[PDB]
């Protein structure tokens, strides 16, 4: 009831440790949630 | 929309558990109306006591405005 | 993570060392300057917002980069990545009050490269924003700690490009 | 160290170190030249104070280095001594860092385990590392015995 | 839009569109080239609406174009008319869309904290905005106002 | 309602409604006067349209009235019969609300485990509303009665 | 919850009625009224801010309700304070779009007056602060929505004394 | 996700344009088949389960791939398959109405290749069941509606081939 | 939770004062044990399985208590029985340190009570526990601490009766 | 406190507190008595420190005295310098108890929205605060005046 | 027994038992009377067994009565064969349940903790039950002396 | 193929191929139905390899889609991603026989003069193959991805 949730790492159900070390804290969010307007990608610098 | 206030007090029975654990034993949490056939199996099914209940939000009528 | 006094212990440990005078010279190099970086960090956190402010306004804004087309167009990307560069200053920090740059690994560098490419994030545009944030470091914290802020800042940089 | 511990409670609450953190990271530092050397005089009197401990450990309880003792016999010995001079080890890098990090991933999280599979008696091991303690205190000024003496009584906290 | 608001709620509880979802879906699209003619007008008009707005602005907060002012200076001024450009181009989209979700993603969600950093009075902005409506609203048929106008309230309300 | 509908997820994101909300809120309560007047003209004719639904029904499967029908013989059929009453009270509910809350809460929630346990044929109750959409929108105008149709079309719908 | 319309709906569904004259004549009297509402909600709505400040500031602040040992002395508590007028503000105009109180029961009364007394909190004053906004409302939203918008305060307000 | 508008909406957004005469024109394009689009819907959701089973019916069962050793065999596998067949006609009627086949990409098609090849799902028995919903689906709807429902079962069947 | 020093603050923030004189006192008092609470409670800390392994003996085992009808019958109860014994042995701990028996209402005796009445665990077996662990503290610890460790052993056993 | 904060980590990893939180406490008293008497120093000048620090600041920001202003009045002005007391006796008390840990609770979490809804320019609030730290400053030793200071940042930090 | 812990799989699955459940039962219930006579051999020799096992495990491991030794005297050995006489007990509740619930909440959940506590070893202990299972399995015919003996085994096999 | 390679530097020598040499021929058959199974298992996410190559291409070299680039433009990337598609097909043959010999015919003797006057730059047509290579190898187990991995870099290397 009472415990608020943490990243596990958990050892036992096989695969399920590299699995989860993995998902969680190795790969991270990508793609952006809204849809509205795509980043253009031809404009990586700020020269000024 | 309806919201039952229960109370219970569940004692653990399976591990002599070694930190904390008051407030996850004895406890008041409203429940919605959903949730509240499972929430209740489940303290039963820990040998659980389920000492109150209460509608708490909902008219304990009925059939429109229910089942929101 | 690790860090100076911590990384000493962990590095004679699989070793099976006791600490010896050259491990004790080294954990001194550290204590020495310990008081400087506390002060330090006091400045970076009370002026977080005036840095990335600044820092912003000579490297980033006024620009191709928040005009449509740009990474930084949209009130939800100006917000991400002036909340990333609070990512950054406050993990410098982290890192320059540790005394060393393991922290900048594990928690902010490890795929962010890749999660860059893969959004669009312009690369070269952030270290800007990165050596921009530690110029005005270094003016704010002083003769005592600028060398030492200033290294964390440039650990972030290199550690992208 | 403390810095490990002190920074570890920025990081979890996302934020930069509390004035409070910044004042005990220079109280620490400024102690580091004599924590320095209340870890040299132990080290340098390294074999002599396991050699020591090892007979008042066995005086308060003789019985492991017996028939059915789990230190019965000359290499069952020469491996508790050894345990022994592991942990005098483990207590000058802790007085060294300021805090237990390392004295704990090292030789205590893992040691219930560890000693219970080898059925060395654990409990008796907390008086022999409780032993060291009276042999290196002995060696050291009142006020640098002290700071040693916390380090010693961590040991023998977890220990058991 | 009207559409991706109904969708998304239906996708989300694993269902077909309701009745009521299908009825807005025809009333919005019953109101498409009355909704297309109200974009119209107001970006045929674009350049006279920002600059009243830009007079109606000035004349309320003349501090804000003065010395310890956001907008103090002539091209401190300049950004200032162009973001007023940017929110009514969004007022435009949200119109045509029939709700908000582009006009949000595109300019609320994230302008606190970017005109926090930038020092901007977000409150003087949300002026701006209402005098934009002002001028808009007097290029409209009675009908076609209040419908611009709810969008120019929205915004209005977001920076709040 | 669609009052009801609208409300709920305003406050479930802790905000006042959207221009799309308050919209179709006011595109709903315009036509207010028409679905009384539908559901007045049905309320009118509802004793015919639960018989003409009744015999489209019993052609259409004239075993559900055979030996080992769930609605074999006469009080078996006159059950039968009210409970088509039934949804059609429910229908001319959802026309008034503009959505479905009342006619779902009332009778489809809880549909499958009710007839599933008297073992009646949901399909074929399904049937029993399509029979009653065509007799009722032969009572109401082209517009009227694809209104109407939507609320029919959704009961059959459920049952499903 | 339960607005006008399903108010009567409910009424007539425990009875099994189809809806006769009487319940089509309250529904007429809710759809009548209906266009006016939403004009009154989108000027609550714009001036929810200016609400809130007016009614403080001739019912709460310059006050020992803000001193040293008042409710709302500390940063912490002014900020829930006004936070809850916000929430009486919000639900009182959705009360008043729906044309029932009911959801001010549901999800705002309920439990709240013992909630007030277990943390110490002056159900008096807040009776004020409920009433200073509703006058700044009947100003704002004219003649046409006056009175309606008006109960739904009064409906609160009666619903903690 | 976007649909027809959103999608002319975000294209002009990352140019800051304002919609001009060639963006007005292609929303006057959605708008004249809207009304066809929402009929076309009701008649799907109201004929989902009689769809699912005529194309069952004629592409799936009466086989191999309901007898021992196929991949429907068993009631659990056979419920799983005609299970997918509703996420299939219920998320190209999403398509349909919003005329964008983006949501088919992002809550249908992304993984969807590789999850059956791990999972041993026969890719070219799932398009004939793809394929002959839609020829229900083209019955069903009439000359109005039936070429625009059409392309978003090919578009769902081309993005796993 | 507050210590000495927090419940002191707390006291005049309420009535918005700067700390005046006779609070200072309290102060000064304060920092003169600090050094004598450090050292004892690491002894505690030690010697801890030693001391719970005295009050059990002579308060609570060899008796009906252990044996079948008792609540620290089977080994389920009798290591929930230590294990709180350990709770109140490291929270007084914490109150003695502190100088505060706050944390002892809000961590531990808040609801304990009735809890033990729920479950049946004796009370008065119970606070024979507290004070037993008081008894060989006191004697530990010596002349310089016993009555300031002994006042929270006494806080929790009249919280429970 | 230094001990509040200690403590609340403790009890967190079900732990005793260990060799290094333990060494920040005794820092902690030895400099709560150093500290003890800076909080006096500050609180025997306060109004010369409230009434300097009011001066500097309507220099630097003259526009919160002007028609448009928060501050603008002898009343308006009045109750600003009263914020500024209020602040500095806060200010005492962090530096006495060696953690900030009460000040936060009385004055920084909440004072974005109180500020916000008296519609008070926060930044020159923080101005406020720094003029204070340069009078407070001037009437303390180097060595405390800096231990002073990093509390005074911190409020300046936290609006922010 | 298999009843407890079966039907609670049928009631968190909301249903009755399956023809699987109600076979095992069957099967359980017709191996009743042989499952009696195990228990009861036992019972009737239990004086025998408990001192029979503790010669045994004094001789495998003396130490325990012996100076420094946990059973040390006449009054810490009437307690150590009365633990002994203890988990015969539960063997032959185990035996009669068909599994171990019983056995394990009176006197292994616990435990391992229980003993820990007290500083016994645990493998002195096990060797103690291991050693009682001796003297009992030769009061039995061989059939009975097995079905005995995997009660014996279980909670030597618990006991670490 | 590897038949090929074999056989031609047999004939060479004019005399029977060798008894250890009909050992990679017998490997390669081994091989072989692996070999072609991965080929086959690239053949079916080809247009997804060439598309995901293609967005990591144009990240890592965004020089070759601007103004002065050789892939500047819809059409100058269109064809682009078809020579990516046709250097993948020739990575699935050469991985099917054992040899890659028949590509170097067909995509690699003769591309740089082929390239060199449509002044494509070279160098970013591998980065192009390692883009493809990092796509085909997640969709591949371990030791088949290595085994096309070798192919890939062939190519690669060949262009260079
Ligand atoms: C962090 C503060 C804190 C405390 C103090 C605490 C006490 C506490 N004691 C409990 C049970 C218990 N407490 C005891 C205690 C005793 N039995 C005796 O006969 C003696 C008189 C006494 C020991 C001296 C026993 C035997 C139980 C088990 C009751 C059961 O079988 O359910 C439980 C029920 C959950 C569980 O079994 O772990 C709680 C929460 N919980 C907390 O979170
Ligand atoms: C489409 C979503 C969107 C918006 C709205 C947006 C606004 C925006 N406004 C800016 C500056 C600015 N904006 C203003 C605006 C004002 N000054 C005032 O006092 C008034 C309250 C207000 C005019 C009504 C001013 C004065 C600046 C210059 C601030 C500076 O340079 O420090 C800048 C930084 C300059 C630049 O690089 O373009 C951005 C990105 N960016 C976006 O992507
Ligand atoms: C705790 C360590 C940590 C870091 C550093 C981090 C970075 C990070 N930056 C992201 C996006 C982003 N990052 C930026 C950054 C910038 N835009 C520009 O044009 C500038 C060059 C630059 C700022 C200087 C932008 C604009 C996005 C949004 C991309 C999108 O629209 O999806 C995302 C994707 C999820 C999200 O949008 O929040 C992550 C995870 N995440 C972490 O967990
Ligand atoms: C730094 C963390 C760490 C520790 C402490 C550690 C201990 C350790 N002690 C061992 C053996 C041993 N340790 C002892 C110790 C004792 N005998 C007694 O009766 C006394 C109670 C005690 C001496 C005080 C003995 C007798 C053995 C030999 C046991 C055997 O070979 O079966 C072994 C196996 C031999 C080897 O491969 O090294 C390890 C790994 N390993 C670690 O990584
Ligand atoms: C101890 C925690 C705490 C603080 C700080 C606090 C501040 C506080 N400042 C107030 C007003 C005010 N505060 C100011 C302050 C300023 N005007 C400016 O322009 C400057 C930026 C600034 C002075 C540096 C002004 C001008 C008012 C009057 C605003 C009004 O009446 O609308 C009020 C309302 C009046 C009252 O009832 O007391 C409170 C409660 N209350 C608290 O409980
Ligand atoms: C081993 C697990 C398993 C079962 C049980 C199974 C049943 C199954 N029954 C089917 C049809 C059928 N099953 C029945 C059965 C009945 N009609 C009645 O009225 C009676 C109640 C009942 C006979 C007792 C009928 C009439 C059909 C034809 C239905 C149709 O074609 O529409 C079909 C579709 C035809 C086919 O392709 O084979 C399957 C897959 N499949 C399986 O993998
Ligand atoms: C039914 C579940 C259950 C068990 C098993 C149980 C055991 C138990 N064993 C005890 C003591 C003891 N038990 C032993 C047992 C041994 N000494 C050794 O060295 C051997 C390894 C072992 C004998 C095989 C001894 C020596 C004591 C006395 C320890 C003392 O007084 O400090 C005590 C404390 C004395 C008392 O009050 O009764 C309990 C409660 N209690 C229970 O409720």
């Amino acid at each position: 009831e009472d415990i608020v949730p943490y990243r596990r790492y958990p050892t036992l159900p096989a695969g399920n440790y590299r699995a989860s070390v993995r998902v969680n804290d190795e790969e991270l969010i990508s793609q952006s949630w809204s849809s509205l307007s795509p980043t253009y990608t031809g404009y990586q610098y700020v020269t000024r | 929309s309806r919201y039952f206030k229960v109370t219970a007090c569940i004692p653990s029975l399976k591990r002599v558990r070694t930190g904390r654990e008051l407030q996850n034993t004895f406890f008041t949490k409203l429940v919605p109306y959903e949730n509240w056939f499972t929430e209740q199996q489940r303290i039963q099914k820990a040998g659980g006591k389920v000492l109150s209940v209460k509608l708490f939000t909902g008219v304990q009528g009925a059939n429109t405005g229910v089942g929101a | 993570m690790q860090d100076a006094i911590t990384a000493v212990i962990n590095n004679y440990d699989v070793q099976g060392k006791y600490l010896d005078g050259a491990a004790l010279d080294k954990l001194k190099a550290y204590f020495t300057t310990g008081a400087v970086r506390v002060r330090a960090a006091a400045v970076i956190s009370s002026n977080a917002t005036t840095i990335i402010k600044e820092a912003a306004a000579k490297a980033l804004i006024y620009s191709d980069l928040t005009r449509p087309g740009g990474n930084m167009y949209t009130t939800r990307r100006y917000a991400a990545c002036i909340r990333d560069m609070d990512y950054f200053l406050r993990y410098a920090t982290y890192a320059m009050l540790a005394g060393d740059p393991s922290i900048l690994d594990e928690r902010v560098l490890n795929g962010l490269k890749e999660t860059y490419n893969s959004l669009g994030v312009p690369i070269a545009a952030t270290v800007g924003g990165i050596q921009a944030m530690k110029e005005v470091v270094g003016g704010l914290v002083g003769p005592d700690a600028a060398k030492e802020a200033s290294i964390y800042f440039d650990y972030l940089s290199s550690g992208l490009s | 160290s403390v810095l490990t511990k002190a920074i570890v409670n920025a990081d979890a609450e996302a934020r930069y170190l509390s004035p409070g953190e910044l004042d005990r990271i220079k109280s620490f530092v400024a102690s580091g030249e004599r924590r320095l050397r209340i870890a040299q005089t132990l080290t340098e009197a390294r074999e002599r104070i396991v050699k020591q401990a090892g007979d008042q450990l066995f005086q308060i309880r003789p019985d492991v280095v017996s028939p059915g003792g789990n230190a019965y016999g000359e290499k069952m010995t020469a491996l508790c001594l050894r345990d022994l001079d592991y942990y005098l080890r483990l207590v000058t890098y802790g007085i060294v860092a300021g805090d237990v990090t390392p004295i704990e991933e090292i030789g205590i999280i893992g040691v219930k385990e560890m000693y219970n599979s080898l059925q060395t008696p654990i409990p008796a091991v907390a008086e022999g590392v409780r032993a060291m303690k009276n042999v290196a205190t002995s060696l050291l000024s009142g006020d640098d015995a002290a700071e040693a003496g916390f380090y010693f009584d961590y040991l023998v906290g977890a220990m058991q």
